[PDB]
């Protein structure tokens, strides 16, 4: 079920995210 | 055919859960024998204990994984 | 049958796995004041805990990766609390995104630990020490021990979940069948109980994987 | 736009290392290809 | 094969004599030293100790506080700030002293003074016994 | 660590304690080992 | 031919409890040794104990709703 | 056939108790070594043995129970 | 085709004494641990240890009893 | 009956992951009780336990990767 | 037919074996962590042992005999 | 029918492989606990670890060997 | 036929080699920990070691030439 050969947009979604959206984020902090 | 080879398949791979139920014995059992030996820092040997179980859970449950898989 | 949550990436005329796993993002607002409302406080104390009590082993190349690990623990620990819902999806279910995710970290490592100190990150094969006379033994043992390491990393994230929630599944089932043949509401206690272990189960999940990569990459630096 | 600049003292410092997706890539399409291959044999 | 010093900051009981065997009750548990023991440094607790003699006979003595030495060699030092024997001891005013004991653990307020107080209970209860 | 112990009590407290508790349970006529120990005889002037 | 294949599978399937008659075992043994050096502190330790107790019998557990789910 | 499939999940369902003798074996050993540590905790011990033996012999017959009525 | 089905059941019952086996050897190894500390109280330990001793051996019995009913 | 015979040889594969619990539970058993005792040397205490943790899972894993390769 | 059931059983026999192979190592162990102290009193310490030795193996050659005797 | 031999033979006989991790659990267990008292020697305890461990994988590789053996 | 059940009875019968190793470990393990506490004693101490493992591997070596018989 989970191998279905389709694996192409999920890979590209979550690059996508982690490497811009979370980091961009979190970087505005102060301690 | 093979309907019965899935069932008795499935049915001796569910025994791999032993291992998991003696580690999380073993490793809660070190802890009573640990804690008292100084009652400070229970709160640091129980985070212990209790990065002990998961790991030990974790490394055993992938078991019944297979089993389900075999069965559907 | 029990088997449709996990294979279905999102079904619709157009697919929106992105719009998914996009979605958790938007619950961690950005600071602009100095004094914030309670909702971010929270978040910013919690980071600044988290913080000092992991990356405070590497002497200096290893803060500079100190950013990519807590957007990394923050982004595992929240998809995976938001999948309890009654009928979400789990993007950490697919194996697929925890293939992309294992792969280039360890390479990352384990080629920039031959960069720098070549002499020395060819060394760690053997055991420091003197190993008796075993040498050639154990040097192919610690050698295949290393290829393993992400093929672990990613099968135990992607089998624990799948385990858990087919554990909750039948035992709804269960509790189901039997309301018509008499009384037992101890199948109903048996999933109020686990449910606890199912909700905290995950936490530790993106400790030991954040923590695994912290103590590879202090390996070769 | 204006979100370069943001982090791309990051992008072109520390994560040189990290930007080798290639692996990845090429296992994803020999994978891809060999399902491909199995499916059209039917 | 051991020269053993049972004394006290009064009396002194052993001074060099050999003997096959020494039983303390310590902290920790109990011990039992025998020909060359591994060396060892621990303080005692309110019990009794018996000394076995080389012709077979046992010694008996009761220890309140004090510390043993086991050094590289068969010499063992144990020092004492107390050293009785019960023929001169009352076992009713034991019970008495124990019955108020009793009492004065509900009768305590702060922790540190019911400290002392369970103290004065485990001394108590430790002797009647014997 | 024990009960005694984090809680205000000191080893040389403990061994006075139970020294003294020893000491109470001998009979009447050996008591005059009190007179020996007498450990009352020194006086404390601090500093100021 | 199916229900009698089935029997088999499902006694076999009934062994991974054995595995969770360790781990009781160690954690008892435990308590008592660990306890026995010092006398005090007994609720805590009890508690512990009773955690121990309870989780390897839910593991347990586990192989036996699997063993009950094949036979149906 | 249906009997031949028999008899062999009955077999296979006895092997459950070793991990019974395991922490039989387990528990008895803790408390001489807790004996010997301090004689003056005797009776407690006792009551803490013979509690965690009757705990563990009573999870290990569960296998003879089910081979027993898969049995007849 | 039933006394294939008789050997192969009492083949596999017959594995069921690998827990007296590794039990017995805990209760001997504990009991020269708990003498050499305190040599004086050596009759007390052995009671303890003998009764562990024949509990183990019973419950291996028990599996051979099984074992030899299924054979015949 | 080859299919069901890959079947059934995979399903009896899985069952020797069972010694990674075992030792999983011991390894961290030990590092509780050795920190409490000299809670000075973190760092190599720490480092030792992931060590083992690495060398112990290769087992399992390998006898896991055995039964995928037999059934497909 | 009844051969190849035979053999499968007789094979089968022998796995119950391991019990002794664990319980001589603990045994032996025991036995030098128990000379680490008081190393003078050793004939008892080696007497003790012995018997524990004779007892597993005999308990592993009763579980064999049943092979042999079910071979032929 | 042989290639269903071979294939329940190679499931069957990859299961020897368990001890290996219980092994590598105990030893490893032991050089925590025997760095803590003794830190100096840490050099020659080393030795004798890695020894054990090798042992344990060897024997675990050598019965890995056998079931690839009859695999093919 | 015949074939079958020589691979059934060799691939049951080469199960019997985690005693072995699980007994190694725990030699080994006694060993570093009894050294540890007190030095000066190697060669008892090692020579305890010696006798324990070869014990161990015999009784796993018998099990191994059982395993030859049955095949040939």
């Amino acid at each position: 079920q989970l191998d279905t050969s389709t694996w192409f947009i999920t890979i590209t979604s979550m690059i996508m995210t982690l490497f811009i959206l979370f980091q961009l984020k979190i970087s505005n902090y102060s301690y | 055919i093979d309907t019965a080879a899935k069932f008795i398949g499935a049915g001796a791979a569910t025994v791999g859960v032993a291992g998991s139920g003696a580690g999380i014995g073993t490793v809660f059992g070190s802890l009573i024998i640990g804690y008292a030996r100084n009652p400070s820092l229970k709160q640091q040997l129980f985070s212990y204990a209790i990065l002990g179980f998961a790991l030990s859970e974790a490394m055993g449950l992938f078991c019944l994984m297979v089993a389900f898989l075999i069965l559907f | 049958n029990l088997f449709a949550s996990f294979i279905a990436p999102t079904m619709m005329g157009l697919p929106i796995v992105t719009l998914i796993i996009m979605f958790p993002s938007l619950l961690f607002p950005t600071p602009k004041r100095l004094i914030n409302n309670r909702t971010i406080s929270i978040q910013q104390w919690l980071i600044q805990l988290t913080s000092k009590q992991m990356m405070a082993i590497h002497n200096q190349k290893g803060q500079t990766w100190s950013l990519m690990l807590m957007s990394l623990i923050m982004f595992i620990g929240s998809t995976n609390i938001l999948g309890l819902l009654p009928h979400s999806f789990t993007p950490t279910t697919q194996l697929s995104m925890n293939l992309g995710m294992a792969i280039p970290l360890w390479s990352a490592t384990v080629f920039t630990g031959f960069r720098y100190k070549t002499k020395t990150s060819l060394a760690h094969f053997l055991p420091q020490g003197t190993p008796a006379l075993l040498i050639p033994m154990l040097v192919i043992i610690e050698t295949i021990s290393l290829f393993i390491q992400p093929v672990a990393l990613a099968v135990r994230l992607t089998a624990n979940i799948t385990a858990g929630h087919l554990l909750i599944h039948l035992i709804g089932g269960a509790t189901l069948a039997l309301l018509n043949i008499n009384t037992m509401t101890a199948f109903i206690t048996f999933t109020i109980l686990i449910l606890l272990t199912i909700l905290e189960f995950a936490v530790a999940l993106i400790q030991a994987y954040v923590f695994t990569l912290l103590v590879s990459l202090y390996l070769h630096d | 736009q204006f979100q370069f600049t943001g982090i791309k003292k990051y992008f072109n410092s520390y994560t040189l290392t990290g930007r080798m997706n290639c692996v990845l890539a090429t296992y994803g399409g020999i994978a891809l290809l060999v399902l491909y291959f199995k499916l059209r044999s039917k | 094969q051991m020269s053993f010093t049972f004394a006290s900051p009064t009396q002194v009981f052993f001074n060099g004599a050999n003997v096959r065997q020494v039983d303390v009750p310590t902290q920790t548990g109990a011990f039992g030293i025998l020909a060359s023991h591994v060396p060892t440094l621990q303080v005692l607790r309110p019990g009794l100790v018996v000394v076995h003699a080389e012709d077979g006979t046992t010694s008996k003595y009761f220890v309140s506080s004090g510390s043993v030495t086991v050094n590289a060699d068969s010499s063992v030092q144990l020092l004492a700030e107390e050293a009785v024997t019960l023929d001169m001891l009352d076992p009713g005013v034991a019970k008495a002293n124990l019955e108020k004991a009793q009492s004065e653990l509900l009768g305590a307020a702060d922790e540190a003074s019911r400290a002392e107080i369970q103290i004065r209970i485990e001394a108590n209860e430790a002797l009647v016994k014997a | 660590v024990a009960y005694w112990r984090q809680a205000g009590l000191s080893y040389i407290r403990y061994s006075q304690i139970c020294a003294k508790a020893v000491r109470d349970a001998l009979k009447a006529e050996f008591k005059a080992n009190a007179e020996k120990t007498s450990g009352s005889n020194v006086k404390i002037v601090k500093v100021k």
